[PDB]
Formats: C-alpha cells, structure tokens, sequence
C-alpha cells in the first residue's frame, strides 16, 4: 500500500506518496526534500517530528516512551506509513 | 549539563543497580537504566531487526582477552556456549574480543558465570571504561613482542573496574581463582603521588562516574601495525636497545573513528605522537592519561566525550602539560620509529621456540557451521591456546611440527583456506556486523561484503588490473566506523538503506587517514565509481604504487573529475 505524506515544513507542504515498507524520511531524500537527521536508527531527536493526521508504524524506533509515542511524535527515520499522513517535521527543538 | 548515561551511573551503586532486579523479572527485556549498565558487564542487549512487527529480544556478550590471547579451556566453553544459548556462531572482532549473539535474558546469568569459571570474562568489554587493549596476535617469543604482550595485559588489569558489581552479579559474589596481578600493576593502580586516585572509592581510578565515553588502547612493538595503533585513545610502542632489550615506549594519543553523517563537528582523527617514557614509568604514565580524560572529556554531550577531542580543542601541547601533573614528571622526546607495516599473521608460521603457529584466515570473523566445528576438534585434539587478531582472524598457537600436516587436511576439508588460495582482497578486508542485530546499522555490512569484494575482483579483471593485486577494503552499515573503514583504502560506510558514503586515502600500513570522496552512492551504482578509479590508477600509477598512496598523491579534484568524465 502506499499513502499520501504530507510534510508540514517550516518552508512548505511537500506531499510525498510512500509504500508501508519505506520509512518516511528514506522516501523524502529520494525525492530531492531535505529533512533533518543525524543517526537514521531511531536512536536520537535528529528527526523528530508531530503526527497531526494518520498513523505510522515506529515500532522499530527506541528513542521515545510510550507516552511520547501516544502524544503523536515521530521519528521520520524509523517511521513507515500505514494510513495517508500529516506530519510537522522539524519538532526536534519542541521535544527537547 | 550531563548526559543520562551520567546519571545513571552515578545512581548504580558501581554498576549493581537497577540492573540487579532487572535481570531476576519476568520480561524477556530489560530497562533502559539496566540496558545502559549491562554493557559495563561486558552484555548488549539487541533485538532482531530481521523481523518486523514484532521486538525479539537477546543479548549479545563479548569478552575481554588482552592481545586477543585465548586459552583452550576458555575456548571450548566459548565454542559449546555458542552451540547450547547463543545462535551457533562466534564472531571474532577488530579488537581481539569474541562476541557471542543471541541470548535469552533468562540463559544469560548461566552464560557469563560459565565464561567467568571456565578463564574469562566480560568485565568492562562494553561500557564507559577502558576496553580491550590492543597487542601483536602472534605468539613469537621474541623478547620485545613478549614485553608488548605483557605490557597489554598489565594495562587491562590497571583498568579493570574494582567495585565488585561483576561478580556480586553473576556469579553470587563467589572468589574465582585467577593468577596474582604483577606487583608492578598493584603498585602503580595504588600510587596517589599525584592526585590521581579517588583513594575512598570503591573506584579508586574511575571513582563513581567512571569515563566519559569508552577508551581503547593498543600496544605493539616499532614497526608493527596490526593493531591499527593510529586509532587508538593510546597507542603504545616498544622501543628497544640493539641488542633488543626494552628500553622503553613511545606514546601517541587522540585517535578515534565515531563520526556521525551531516555532523561536521564530528570526525575521524589520528592519533598525535605525545613522547617517550622509560619502561619501568608506563603504568603511571598510562593511568596519567587516562586520569586527565576522567577529569577532563566532556559528559554532557556524547558526541563530544571521546579523549580525541579534548586532543583537538586543547592541543597537543596543552594536552602534554596536563598529563605531566598527573604523571609527576614530563615525557622525553617521542624517538623515531621506522615505518608501518601491515601483518596479518596468518599462513604457517615459526613461534621461535622450536613450534609453529596457522593464521586462520576468518572472512568478518564469522565463525560457523563446518568452520566452526573443525575449528574446535583441532583446538580440542590438539589441546591449543589460540589467539585472536585485530583483522577478525584466529591464530592457532604451539603446534607441533609433526601436526601441520593433519591440521593443514583437516582445515582444508572444512573449506578454510590458506592465504594462497584466498582472493587478497578478502585477506584483508573486514566488515562489522550491522545487521541484523546491531541497532545502530543504516545498511548490511558482514553480509553485504562478499559479493561486494567479488564486484571488485571483477572491476579489477575489466580493467586488466592482475589478480595478485588488491586494495584494502573496508565496510561498516553506520558511520561509527567499527571496522575503521576511515583507514581503509577503499572505505564504504552506510549512509542510508542501501547506500554507502565511499572514503579514499588510507595505505596499506594504516599509516593514513582516508577522506570522504562521495556520498550516498547505491550499492546498485558502485561499479560507476569503482571502474573509472581503477583504470586511472592502473593506467597511472608509479610502479608498485598503492591504491592508497596513488590517491593521497594525485588528489581528489582528479579523482572527481576522472569518475565525473566517466558518466
Ligand atoms: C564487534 C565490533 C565490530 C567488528 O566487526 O569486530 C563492534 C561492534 C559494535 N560496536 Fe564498535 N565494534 C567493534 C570495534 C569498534 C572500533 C574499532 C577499534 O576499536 O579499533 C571502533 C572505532 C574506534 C573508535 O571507537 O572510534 C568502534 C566504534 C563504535 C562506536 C562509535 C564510538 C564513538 O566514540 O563514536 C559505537 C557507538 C557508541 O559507542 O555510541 C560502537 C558500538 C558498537 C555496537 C556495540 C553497537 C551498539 O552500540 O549497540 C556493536 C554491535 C554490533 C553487533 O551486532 O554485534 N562502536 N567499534 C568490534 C568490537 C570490538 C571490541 O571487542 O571491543
Ligand atoms: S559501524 Fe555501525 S553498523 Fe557497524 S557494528 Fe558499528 S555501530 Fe553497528
Ligand atoms: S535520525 Fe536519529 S532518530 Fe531518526
Ligand atoms: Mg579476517
């Protein structure tokens, strides 16, 4: 399956069509769309962005607990997309 | 600021707690208090990123052997250990350690207390503490190799943790008979002269924070660059009198691989020669070293934690000066030493004291299946101590002349090779694990290599380059550079699910430190880069010129431009 992503950027909507087995931030790049990151393994903030609408799959992500996960974080790196999906990217600074 | 790794330690009680009751629950995992401890034992714990949907929890353990020195005993329960809880494999690595995969937390006390009765341990093979020290892997009895090999093992036992913890943990507080420390190592870990100890702790040396990041160090003797001494946080030499008796070391300090993509501020670095101390000065000296990174390396951000940056704001000579309070005196002038040279050790080889030493050569160090097995009937039947080397292979030690036949048929049956009959660029290329298990890995690094270096051979062969030649080799699935790829001379480091950033400039002696040339070039596009720079370098090279030594020599504008023209 692949959703419709849109990315809420502090310079634009950038709307992206993934498949559910390709993390967020590995389809962007592949586009030519900067994001931010650091360790691409889910490990760190790097990433960090807000799911507003949607769901993900994160599951192979470590960083945030459970109630962050609840609160609608996401890491980017680690994130495949199981429904069309709305996300603030650049939240590192927010969460932390 | 200090880092949560920080706290945690300060609130372990010397690295007992959470972890104590953690390990005793019910879940198949541990807390992220207790994850952070357990790898001061020498634990990781991983899940398998091979299957999704779904976290398998295991642990991984890896060892501590200074100059990667196994004794048979240690060896068969390794060997059995692997088989009976772990996932049938050992894996040799870049620092002369075996790490066994795959444990279940429930297996996992039966697993260390087996190591620990059986002479070895785990203790300090993870954590923010001094890891295994480097040494030259062949068993020569000559003396200045044998004073390099002493040396390692007296500087493992300066800086092994005191606290208790280890075997309060795993082995329910037992004594467990090991051979007396030299009195020279109890006298310079117990010396305050200079206000280097926490002498009320029960971490007279690391005192309740211990370091702020891992600290590794390697010893050899002049010429000898196995060990890859340049990347070291001290890299230790011998230097001899004609006659070749030890005289004394020279020190170099400051080296490192982590670095992280998009992070400038993070880097490689080589280490910086710092001076020359008499012999009999090395563990004041070492611990002088070790005392100012304590005192001194960053904890609030781990990025910024290892000793080579302190080395890189500071200065070497500001550096020098800091060192020379703790040690009490100052350093002579570091004295020249000839050049590096590469060993691998492996082949049949004479120990000089009448037997033979076989360099098993040990593709990533993955040992299994048949290898594995007949590994272990030759080292059972044979009753040998082994010894492992910083390139991921094994040394088989004290053989009998009248054995090498037997053991040549033997590991010729099982498919392991001698250098002969292997491609020389599989002799010294290496690769880290990454995947599966590693949680760090961006890409496939141990089992993406082979068809990589066969890739290579056959670039080699299009381009009419001879199959006796080669280029070091080397990958890693992140840039935290396990198999320091930043010295390789063809390096490929993970950069994202199938793509790897490329690094040129390291030689064949490890003597140089390799530059990024280009990023993010597909596994699918390797070729495109390869092909145009080993015509360029076959068609120009001086006679005998290195891959390595040609690239530092014509430089990355032509190199670009040659691969650019290409496409
Ligand atoms: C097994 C080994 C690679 C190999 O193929 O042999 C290895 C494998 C891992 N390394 Fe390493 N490193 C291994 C030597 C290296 C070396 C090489 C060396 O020491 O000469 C380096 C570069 C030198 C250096 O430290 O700069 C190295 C740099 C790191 C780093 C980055 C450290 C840094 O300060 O930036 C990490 C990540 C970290 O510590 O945050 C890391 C962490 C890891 C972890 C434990 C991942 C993790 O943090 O959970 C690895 C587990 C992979 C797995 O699934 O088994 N490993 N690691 C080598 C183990 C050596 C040992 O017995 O102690
Ligand atoms: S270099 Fe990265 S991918 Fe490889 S073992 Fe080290 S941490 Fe894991
Ligand atoms: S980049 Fe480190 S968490 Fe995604
Ligand atoms: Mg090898």
């Amino acid at each position: 399956a692949t959703y419709n992503v849109k990315l809420i950027t502090p310079e634009g909507e950038v709307e992206l069509q993934v498949p559910d087995d390709v993390y967020i931030l590995d389809q962007a790049e592949e586009d030519g769309i900067d994001l931010p990151y650091s360790c691409r393994a889910g490990s760190c903030s790097s990433c960090a962005g807000k799911v507003v609408s949607g769901s993900v799959d994160q599951s192979d992500q470590s960083y945030l607990d459970d109630g962050q996960i609840a609160d609608g974080w996401v890491l980017t790196c680690h994130a495949y997309p199981t429904s069309d999906v709305v996300i603030e990217t650049h939240k590192e600074e927010e969460l932390t | 600021k200090r880092s949560k790794v920080e706290i945690i330690k300060e609130k372990s009680n010397f690295l007992r707690y959470p972890l104590n009751e953690e390990l005793v629950s019910e879940a198949p995992n541990i807390n992220e208090s207790a994850v952070q401890l357990i790898k001061f034992h020498g634990s990781y714990q991983q899940t398998d990123r091979d299957v999704r949907g779904q976290k398998n929890y295991s642990f991984m353990l890896r060892t501590k052997n200074p100059c990667g020195k196994v004794p048979n005993q240690l060896y068969l329960a390794m060997d059995t250990l692997a088989d009976e809880f772990g996932i049938g494999t050992l894996r040799l690595t870049t620092r002369q350690t075996f790490q066994l995969h795959g444990v279940l937390k429930k297996n996992l006390k039966t697993v260390l207390s087996t190591v620990i009765k059986n002479m070895g341990s785990t203790l300090g093979a993870c954590g923010d503490l001094n890891r295994n020290v480097l040494a030259p892997a062949a068993p020569y009895v000559k003396k200045d190799i044998l004073f390099a090999q002493q040396t390692a093992e007296n500087i493992a036992a300066l800086l092994t943790p005191q606290s208790g913890a280890y075997y309060d943990l795993w082995v329910d507080g037992e004594k467990i008979m090991s051979a007396e420390e030299p009195p020279e190592v109890t006298k310079a870990r117990n010396d305050n002269s200079h206000g280097t100890n926490f002498p009320d702790s029960p971490e007279p040396i690391y005192g309740t924070q211990y370091l702020p990041r891992k600290f590794k160090v390697a010893v050899t003797a002049a010429g000898d660059n196995s060990v890859d001494i340049l990347t070291n946080d001290i890299g230790v030499v011998v230097v001899s009198d004609d006659a070749g008796e030890p005289i004394g070391f020279n020190i170099y300090v400051g080296g490192g691989m982590g670095r992280t993509h998009r992070v400038e501020t993070t880097f490689p670095r080589l280490a910086d020669p710092l001076g020359y101390v008499p012999k009999e000065d090395i563990l004041y000296a070492i611990k002088a070293i070790v005392v100012t990174q304590r005192e001194n390396g960053r904890r609030d951000d781990r990025k910024y934690s290892r000793m080579k940056y302190m080395i890189d704001r500071w200065g070497i000579d500001r550096f020098r000066a800091e060192v020379e309070k703790y040690y009490g005196k100052k350093f002579e002038s570091f004295r020249p030493l000839p050049e590096w040279q590469f060993n691998s050790y492996l082949g049949w080889q004479e120990q000089g004291d009448g037997k033979l030493f076989y360099g098993v050569h040990v593709d990533n160090g993955r040992v299994g299946g048949q290898a594995k097995k007949t590994l272990r009937e030759i080292i059972e039947k044979y009753n040998l101590d082994v010894s492992i080397t910083p390139n991921q292979n094994l040394i088989l030690c004290g053989i009998d002349q009248a054995w090498r036949e037997p053991i040549t048929t033997a590991l010729a049956q099982a498919g392991l090779l001698e250098p002969k009959d292997v491609d020389p660029l599989n002799l010294t290329a290496m690769a880290c694990p990454a995947l599966p298990l590693c949680p760090l890995a961006q890409t496939e690094a141990e089992r993406g290599i082979l068809p990589i270096l066969k890739r290579i051979r056959a670039v080699f062969n299009k381009v009419g380059i001879k199959d006796s030649e080669s280029v070091v080799v080397r990958i890693t699935g992140c840039p935290n550079g396990c198999a320091r790829p930043y010295m390789a001379e063809l390096g490929f480091v993970g950069d994202g699910p199938k793509s790897y950033q490329i690094w040129l400039g390291g030689t064949p002696n490890q003597s140089t430190l390799a530059e990024s040339f280009m990023d993010k070039v597909k596994l699918d596009d390797i070729e495109k880069v390869l092909e145009p720079l080993f015509t360029y370098w076959n068609g120009t090279r001086q006679e005998g010129e290195s891959f390595g030594s040609f690239t530092n020599r014509t430089g990355f504008d032509k190199l670009k431009e040659v691969v650019n023209k290409w496409a």
